[PDB]
């Protein structure tokens, strides 16, 4: 998932805000 | 606001700046 | 181990070093 | 919560341990 | 989005996950 | 500035994107 | 507590958590 | 004084560190 | 040693605890 | 360069940034 | 120490050099 | 150039104070 997609390749703020609650 | 390669405490800090006081849960791969 | 003050970054630094692996939640509001 | 537990008064490591999923 | 007390380092290091590669100033006197 | 819109008030990730080149 | 990949200043943050107020020494190799 | 190795925010906290109070520019390429 | 260790291989926390003072 | 409070983490990642490869020690108590 | 000359007080990078080995 | 430069080679602290203001 998204830790692994920002650190293997790259993400933005706005995916990154699909995992606040 | 710009694409950011994000490994280890590093995401951490930037979902603790992205959601704030809404909080997050941080759900790593196995 | 010990007992300090862990406000903000510093709280979700902690818990990911903490955590690791298995992941965590950051929920202020509760 | 967690921050009240931690950055208002203190908490251990091993407290932090129980926000681990 | 949300809205933090950021100070010292904290504040740098915000600037340089919002601005990335477009970079940025930091001028506290000012 | 910054320093004042930031440390000792609030702001906002947009804000901050002032600051940004 | 989980295993943990640690380079930099990343170390002697997790040195700092884990050792508080007792302090602690930071050691490389050469 | 030593050399320093210095990715992302790294880089970006030693400006700070060094700068303080003067501040900096941050200019990565493209 | 320790730095190498937890940088290039991984390390625990109960090892790090062993550079306290 | 110039003259910051560094508290907590922040002075020993400043004590890393500075000493580097040397290493340093960290000891509140003292 | 360290921490009294640094976060109650202020110190320079160069007082740091003071606590390398 | 520097933000290159510090993380591909290395850099040191007199070379980054070339970027205060
Ligand atoms: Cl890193
Ligand atoms: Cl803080
Ligand atoms: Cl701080
Ligand atoms: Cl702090
Ligand atoms: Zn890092
Ligand atoms: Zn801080």
């Amino acid at each position: 998932g998204i830790v692994e997609q920002c650190c293997t390749s790259i993400c933005s703020l706005y995916q990154l805000e699909n995992y606040c609650n | 606001f710009v694409n950011q390669h994000l490994c280890g405490s590093h995401l951490v800090e930037a979902l603790y700046l992205v959601c704030g006081e809404r909080g997050f849960f941080y759900t790593p791969k196995t």
